[PDB]
């Protein structure tokens, strides 16, 4: 849908092409991310969909 | 819908001529209808072995083909195999796309036996203190995959603490997992080892620790 | 040959949303014809759609479009099958089909993708050693135990990368919401517990990876 | 999960709120006090991680804050929010804190520190937000009218905020070199350190090990410590990217405002001596309450005045009337009857 | 500085205002107002619909008399007819002898299409002051759209662009006005409520979805179907079809002052009439100092061609001696003379040939190329065709 | 109306680079030869080529949402009335849009209600709503508005994007060693008027 | 037979066109009408 796309491949909003499991393990991953979804549509929710304890690390 | 009453059923020996033999619901598609009988195998991999209803589809045994059979969709893959286990989809070509049915995920006769080795490591030093003791049999190769685990803690067999985990069956013919007497720290330290009983085809054996 | 980089275990809630991407080898994403397919749990090959190469796009089926959306990351090299904002009872295998080699010649390499949401807690990983007498033979049963974790993706790994030889695995499986299994390595005996020997759960969320070591006791 | 505050870390803030004159490096310092709301709280963001665990969790008693280029939690009660004196402060997320602090021309932060180091951060701050309606009242009244007015709500959670949660500044820090003999002898010490050597040739590098440049010194040699691991909230104090472009981050900021209905006292009506076009009216008001006269007729003359003592206005009746509002109640109509 | 100048209010004549600094060259610009909207203040008071007499089955009591109930609808007919003998296409609708009575109610209902169309009963409000206009200035043909109030600004190109009120009044709204569908008809609406029979608007819509319905539509029962049950009333015409019948002229071409009455909202769109004063705040930039302007002096205008026409026909080889090159601001210092220009790079020792002319034929007028005040006089020629498409120099 | 001032770009080691960065109120500044000192020492490593530019825009209020001030372009009047009328000796009431032409029956009988002889409201030519208040007060340009003045942020509607604001972001020198933007500002306008 | 894809675009073809890694849109085939004349009304799609 959303083409959440960290420079690579646009895949969807909460399954970008790091999404899930994108914030945690790449910081400088997540500030990119936070670069590009940031001035992107979909970011704060990509953000708060990967980066926020929701990854494949979380527990959901 | 293109699922015909496809060839489902495929139990063969070793390089036999696995025929889906699928009666067509609706009838037989062409080489323009694209009835190729392709092997879509374990883990979900669409893979032709003849693709395009009249061709042999690439990167697949050359003895594939893919037509019509029957009235219906026709697989004959000549060379199926006891490894060859996949699924013998005779489906049709829509001319916007290719539809794979049904189908028939097989395995044949070959990949024989073997015995299951179960290195049986006793409810351990990381368990042994938070309410955990898993006397795990971690087994590999138990061959075919039939084996199951039975329980033998404190004397008795284990009605509640026993735990058999999902064996995945190798691609050489055997079937490994975890399979422990996996109790609490009241479960770990009143039985007398964590083990499980390997019954392999009827076969005895002891996937069992001591801590 | 056109085959479909597939996609990763889309656990997303009832309603959350997440792609099997179809990374379209064999020609480029408007060079690679991308079949969107959801490979269903029950019945098998249920057609997103069929997309020919210099598109490379799956147009949709006839219920397949919808919760399941085909998109094109073509510069990317592959497509997007969607499975989006579904239901509890769509978890399926987003895959794509090579529409050149006349039906689907390459199948995507599917993912799983399952309709339930959770927390962030964490994910366990426990070493699955030799014995406390012996555990050893010709081989010895190294290795890790995958538990108490949950949703895609976690990975569950034995022998450490080096012990890729004599794995007997079981998937971390929900009991009680905690992915339960164990993956013992068949390693050395000079690896187990000679050597090292160990098995792992993952999962990029936090980056968060864990092994658990594949030695004896003593 | 939403574990915004898992990627929060305390951020330092060379802050000249400091205490005893010397403003410090302190994670105490308030970026901004978004306090705009008409009810009197005040929302003020801090450098500290306030309101969250150290272990990332939520700290329902804890609340962290950047120690010595690491984090370190310390318990809520080390809070202090002193106006005029220290007011009641309503809750913690983070870096923002709601508050109900007094009058004030100058705002005290004081974060009471692990070894008991109270962080007293005093900027200026004019809190004194006015009183809606026709009385400046003083307290929360029993009986009153509800005006409605705005104040930042207790809904902890991120959204319509947008913190600028950048890229962490490059944290220099002195302890990563070593006298090797004198000599350049630096440790690591776990750190992404970029080496800036004064000796012969290649003194750079920007290394994460030991670094053994020989014929260094302590003044030979300098160690930065590098940060790829939190986004830090944008603070005018923090250091911002010179040594980078706009590749910074925004994430959600709590404590998100609302219209609710305050209500306010209104004092008793006074006494009334309705003589010939004349209206004594001998009111004592308990507060500073504005009465306003007015012609009920074309010309209204409608002047208000505050009160404080006892007052006895003898208004003219006008022929029209007068409303005479004095203090939130309905204001007093005078039809001069002949 | 701010050059205030005053525009025609009517488009397409560009303008030229020769804004003069001091310490500075002449700075000529162009302006000219596109479009300019009136949107008038509606209150939609009554809604035209299409009424529909929602009659029921006939209440036939066979053999018994009834009595009629008043059934508060929009006109509830309620008829007993006494004595009807019906009959029903398998024979008697009544075994009973006589008694047989005709019992016929309605009510008046608004259309489904009245749902779809309605005639909007705009109450008149003051108009809309917004206008879009562009201007060849500072070097840029850049157009601003400012709400002509006077107090919508624009600082675009850097220039501090302030339009608005107008001069003008002569609005496209009336006091009343119904727009039906796609057209503001001038017409004064009926009582809200309160219509009468035959009326344009005899079913009121007091809300455009309302629940509401003025209507007197004269629907008088008539007497029983003759053995048949069939609804003997008759009723007055659709009023709103009387006024779909007379839809009446619109001010798409009954445009009083030529305006534009442009709908969907409301608006009236290239209303020519008025002046238009503007003001532009321009910046320091276009104040490029004369010293640094080229020096061009000895021009000579010599005036090759005359016609007087629809154009701007003068042309003049202006021979000029420029000092150094430059785009010597080639403004009109005369008062009938439309040059086309408005600078001329004057490069040096060259005849830069304007193209200049006006409407009078004898026309002796001065231009300023950027210092150089010249005359020229010429007898410009007749008109040829007796018609042009617009108005002219 | 807010101050979006970002970190502060520490061009250490070399001079700073202009960048006009197209906001309202792009304030930009390059103090070169700064000497910043950091919380862990010094900021810059080197001693001489370390500067700050210092960059700020202007920002909408964030309260915007709750605080609004509405500038109503005051038109004409519609009158609406209500009146009670004992009627057949029956006091009953009719509420009637009475501009004359909304006219109500009621009880049988129609009324005819208004047009009132005078217009002298309390509405002026421009009425300034805020959240209770309505002032006839003179607003200034929108979009076109002054520095300082009741209205320096001035926006063409209240849930609008964009806002025109002359606030005098005077962006001084940086202080001794510390990176820290001094930044001079206008008062606001919102505490202006709102508070006058 | 003008293909909308890569490499092989054109073509007055005779047979089935073979243009692997063609989309739906990647051929389009004219039939144009080479055999016998039409009355040449302009309302027609006449020789363009």
């Amino acid at each position: 849908p959303v083409m959440c796309l960290l420079a690579n491949t646009t895949f969807p909003c909460s399954q970008p092409p790091c999404t899930p499991c994108c914030y945690e393990k790449e910081p400088e991953k997540t500030l990119r991310m936070l670069e590009d979804n940031v001035m992107s549509p979909g970011y704060y929710q990509l953000l708060q969909a990967s980066l926020t304890c929701s990854p494949r690390r979380q527990r959901r | 819908q293109a699922v015909v009453t496809q060839e489902s059923a495929l139990t063969t020996s070793p390089g036999e001529t696995v025929t889906l033999t699928c009666r067509s619901n609706i009838g037989a598609v062409t080489s323009s209808n694209c009835a190729n009988w392709v092997q879509e195998k374990p883990d979900h991999f669409f893979t032709g072995l003849i693709g395009d209803t009249n061709n042999r589809r690439s990167g697949v045994p050359a003895r594939f083909s893919g037509s019509l059979i029957g009235d219906k969709a026709a697989l004959t893959i000549t060379g199926a195999q006891t490894e060859d286990e996949a699924i013998y989809f005779c489906a049709l070509w829509y001319n916007n796309l290719w539809v794979f049915g049904g189908g028939t995920k097989l395995t044949v006769l070959g990949q024989p036996k073997s015995s299951p080795s179960v290195t049986l490591f006793p409810p351990s030093s990381e368990e042994l203190e938070t309410n955990k003791a898993t006397l795990v049999c971690t087994i590999t190769d138990f061959y075919p995959g039939v084996v199951t685990v039975d329980w033998k803690v404190d004397g008795t067999p284990v009605t509640q603490g026993m735990e058999t985990t999902q064996p995945s069956k190798q691609s050489n013919n055997k079937y490994m997992a975890s399979s422990y007497l996996t109790l609490t720290a009241r479960a770990w330290e009143r039985h007398s080892s964590y083990s499980c009983q390997v019954t392999h085809e009827g076969h005895t054996v002891e996937k069992s620790l001591s801590r | 040959q056109i085959q479909l980089v597939q996609s990763g275990r889309e656990v997303k809630n009832p309603g959350e949303t997440v792609k099997i991407s179809c990374k379209a080898s064999g020609y480029t994403f408007t060079e690679y014809p991308m079949l969107w397919v959801k490979q269903a749990p029950g019945k098998g090959f249920r057609w997103m759609g069929l997309i020919y190469t210099n598109t490379g796009e799956p147009t949709y089926a006839e219920e397949f479009k919808g919760r399941f959306v085909f998109s094109l990351e073509i510069s990317a090299s592959t497509a997007y099958l969607q499975i989006n904002n579904l239901t509890n009872e769509d978890t399926a295998t987003y895959f794509c089909v090579r529409d050149y080699f006349i039906s689907l010649d390459y199948w995507g390499q599917g993912t799983t993708l399952t309709v339930s949401s959770a927390k962030t807690t964490a994910p366990s990983v426990y070493p699955l050693a030799p014995v406390c007498g012996g555990t050893t033979g010709s081989s010895v049963t190294l290795g890790c135990l995958v538990k108490g974790y949950f949703p895609e993706p976690v990975t569950l790994t034995w022998n450490s990368g080096s012990l890729s030889s004599g794995v007997h695995t079981f998937p971390a499986l929900l009991q009680s919401g905690l992915y339960t299994l164990s993956s013992s390595v068949t390693v050395t005996s000079n690896t187990w517990p000679s050597q090292t020997i160990t098995c792992n759960v993952a999962h990029p969320a936090s980056s968060t990876k864990v092994d658990k070591k594949i030695e004896s006791r003593r | 999960n939403f574990n915004v505050y898992k990627a929060i870390r305390p951020y330092l803030a060379h802050c000249p709120d400091c205490g005893e004159g010397h403003s410090c490096h302190s994670p105490v310092a308030l970026e901004r006090i978004r306090n705009e709301a008409t009810d009197g709280t005040l929302k003020i963001q801090v450098s500290l991680q306030i309101g969250i665990k150290t272990d990332d969790s939520h700290d329902w008693t804890k609340l962290r804050y950047m120690d010595n280029h690491m984090p370190a939690d310390a318990e809520r009660a080390r809070l202090f929010v002193r106006t005029s004196a220290p007011c009641t402060i309503t809750g913690t997320m983070g870096h923002f804190i709601l508050a109900r602090c007094p009058k004030g021309e100058t705002l005290t932060v004081g974060f009471t520190d692990s070894g008991k180091i109270s962080h007293s951060c005093t900027h200026p701050f004019h809190h004194d937000p006015p009183v809606i309606g026709r009385e400046k009242f003083h307290s929360r009244p029993q009986h009153r009218k509800e005006l409605p007015c705005s104040t930042y709500a207790q809904s902890t959670a991120a959204t319509a905020e947008e913190i600028e949660v950048h890229m962490p500044p490059d944290t220099p820090d002195r302890t990563l070199m070593s006298q090797q003999s004198g000599n350049v002898k630096i440790t690591v010490n776990s750190q992404t350190v970029r080496y800036k050597c004064n000796c012969g040739d290649s003194n750079e590098g920007l290394t994460t090990t030991d670094k053994v440049i020989n014929n260094c010194k302590v003044d030979q040699c300098h160690a930065a410590v590098t940060n790829h691991k939190k986004w830090q909230y944008n603070s005018p104090l923090v250091p911002r990217n010179a040594e980078l472009g706009d590749r910074k981050g925004k994430v959600h900021i709590p404590f998100p405002l609302a219209n609710v209905t305050c209500r306010v006292p209104k004092a008793r009506n006074p006494t009334v001596t309705y003589g010939k076009n004349q209206v004594i009216m001998l009111l004592y008001p308990d507060h500073p309450t504005l009465l306003s006269y007015r012609n009920m007729g074309e010309e209204p003359n409608y002047q208000e005045e505050w009160v404080t003592h006892k007052k006895e206005v003898i208004r003219t009746v006008p022929t029209e009337g007068l409303e005479v509002t004095w203090g939130n109640n309905e204001p007093y109509k005078y039809w001069p009857q002949l | 500085y701010e050059h205030v100048t005053v525009i025609p209010n009517t488009v397409g004549v560009p303008y030229k205002t020769l804004v003069n600094r001091p310490g500075y060259s002449p700075m000529v610009l162009e302006m000219e107002l596109l479009s300019v909207t009136l949107e008038p203040t509606l209150s939609l008071d009554y809604i035209t619909c299409e009424y529909k007499t929602v009659i029921p089955s006939p209440y036939v009591k066979c053999c018994g008399t009834a009595e009629c109930k008043d059934k508060s609808l929009p006109d509830y007919s309620c008829k007993v007819f006494t004595g009807v003998y019906p009959f029903m296409w398998g024979g008697a609708y009544c075994f009973c002898d006589t008694e047989n009575t005709q019992l016929s109610e309605a009510h008046v209902e608004k259309s489904e299409s009245c749902k779809t169309e309605f005639a909007s009963a705009y109450r008149a409000h003051t108009a809309s002051a917004s206008a879009k206009l562009r201007v060849l200035y500072q070097g840029n043909n850049v157009t601003v759209s400012a709400y002509a109030n006077g107090d919508h600004a624009v600082t675009v190109k850097d220039a501090k662009f302030i339009v608005g009120p107008m001069s003008s009044a002569w609005t496209p709204f009336d006091n009343k006005i119904v727009v039906y569908k796609g057209d503001v008809y001038n017409m004064d609406y009926p009582p809200f409520g309160a219509g009468r029979p035959g009326q344009f608007g005899d079913i009121q819509s007091r809300t455009p979805e309302s629940e509401d319905v003025y209507a007197n539509t004269q629907l008088v029962l008539q007497r029983p179907s003759a053995g048949t049950v069939h609804v003997p009333y008759s009723q007055a015409p659709s009023g709103f079809k009387y006024w779909l019948k007379e839809r009446g002229a619109s001010l798409q071409h009954t445009a009083p002052f030529g305006c534009q009455i442009a709908t969907n909202p409301v608006r009236a769109m290239n209303c020519a009439v008025g002046n238009m004063p503007i003001s532009i705040d321009i910046p320091d930039a276009a104040f490029t100092r004369v010293v640094d302007a080229p020096s061009l002096t000895d021009m000579s205008c010599e005036v090759p061609a005359c016609t007087h026409s629809s154009d701007f026909g003068g042309v003049a080889i202006i021979k000029y001696a420029a000092s150094k090159k430059g785009k010597c601001a080639v403004h009109s210092m005369t008062n009938a003379v439309t040059i086309r220009e408005a600078e001329i790079e004057v490069e040096g020792n060259s005849q830069l040939q304007i193209s200049f002319s006006t409407a009078l034929a004898s026309a002796e007028f001065r231009v300023q190329v950027c210092s150089t005040q010249v005359h020229c006089a010429a007898e410009c020629h007749p008109p040829k065709d007796h018609i042009v498409n617009y108005p002219a120099s």
